[PDB]
């Protein structure tokens, strides 16, 4: 770890704009990692930072890297509903079908929270709809256990084209 | 306690899936989450992770609860010295195995859930044709000067909420200008926290208290 590298990390977590990019102006190491793996882009798309995620990716942050769980940004934000930036993470080349220690996608996530607007997107971007998890759970299988047969109708149209 | 059972209800009905933390009197913080867990998980299959500030990432014990009907609440108590306001507070619930099940970023002054306040009195007015109330903040909680109060007005059985009145923070009185004369009055009142510095949900109602208006003049 760097003391440059580490406050960026708490600069993002906090929501801390302007101390973000004057930090990598100092040269901070915008791919850091905490002792989860997870980089600011994590932390920037989990407290849904739509300006601090979209700079992190300008600067050069790794779209795809995953902590030590198996998530991805794309996950926390799939999860969270943040659709603005789900849509900037996939714009900077983001690996929608990227799993986690528990073999759910980030169609998993959202739609296991009901993201129906997230679902689509994804689903556009080829996103796998017969990828199942480490539970054998599709993504379908999920909106049954929820029971969403708006999504549940959503996902059957997509599994057939 | 059976209102914390209350309270966690009513954060669960707001977002079940969710993993929910509240407040009660800004020097404790717990966070719980309703699952629908079978016969062999219990509370070692998990670990509730958390870091401050600029403290080290430390674990929460967990406790194992039944609620409802086939399910099992699980919930961390934070450690009193670890409860500090106006930072983040970064959350992990992770599976024993290594599996990623929550990952949250709050500020403890941005969940408070009060309790009721105490000690609500009602007496007529210095001047004519007016009824003061007057009470007290739920007991043992800091900042009194940011609590914010609504007052309910009702009326006699089977009708009532005749008037819902905002009361301003740090204030604990009110004034009441337009209320018809001998006829029974019910009066309640509950409080939240303040915003911007602060955030949450209205607390429980308190105790009412009744009154009889004289005649009008």
């Amino acid at each position: 770890g760097s003391d440059l590298g580490k406050k960026l990390l708490k600069a993002a977590r906090a929501g801390q704009d302007v101390e973000v990019r004057i930090l990598m102006a100092n040269g901070a190491d915008v791919n850091a990692t905490d002792i989860w793996g997870a980089t600011p882009l994590h932390l920037a798309a989990l407290i849904g930072r739509l300006e601090i995620v979209e700079v992190l990716l300008k600067n050069g942050a790794d779209v795809n890297a995953s902590d030590i769980t198996g998530t991805t940004p794309l996950h926390l934000a799939a999860t969270k509903g943040h659709l603005e930036i789900v849509e900037a993470l996939l714009k900077y080349g983001a690996d929608v079908n990227a799993s986690d220690l528990n073999g759910a996608t980030p169609l998993h996530l959202a739609a296991r929270r009901g993201h129906l607007e997230i679902v689509e997107v994804l689903l556009k971007h080829g996103a796998d709809v017969n990828a199942q998890d480490k539970f054998g759970k599709t993504a379908f299988d999920i909106s049954i256990d929820i029971g969403n047969g708006d999504l549940a109708e959503i996902l059957q149209a997509a599994a057939l084209e | 306690d059976p209102k914390f059972e209350s309270k966690a209800a009513l954060l669960a009905a707001r977002g079940p899936e969710e993993l929910l933390c509240f407040t009660e009197r800004l020097e404790d913080l717990v966070c719980f989450w309703e699952e629908a867990a079978s016969a062999g998980v219990g509370p070692g299959q998990y670990s509730f992770s958390y870091q401050l500030e600029d403290e080290p990432w430390k674990l929460c014990r967990l406790h194992q609860a039944p609620t409802a009907r086939g399910a099992v609440r699980f919930w961390c108590s934070l450690p009193t010295a670890d409860t500090s306001s106006f930072v983040p507070l970064e959350l992990r619930v992770t599976a024993a195995s290594g599996a990623p099940r929550y990952h949250r970023v709050i500020h403890i002054n941005e969940v408070v859930l009060l309790d009721a306040p105490v000690g609500l009195v009602a007496r007529l007015a210095d001047e004519s044709g007016h009824v003061v109330l007057r009470w007290l903040p739920p007991p043992e909680t800091p900042m009194t000067s940011h609590i914010r109060y609504e007052v309910d007005v009702s009326a006699g059985q089977g009708a009532g909420s005749v008037q819902r009145v905002e009361i301003l923070e740090g204030r604990t009185e009110c004034v009441l200008s337009n209320l018809r004369g001998r006829t029974r009055y019910t009066f309640a009142v509950r409080a939240r926290m303040a915003e911007p510095s602060f955030g949450g949900f209205w607390s429980a109602w308190s105790e009412p208290v009744s009154l009889l208006t004289p005649s009008d003049l």
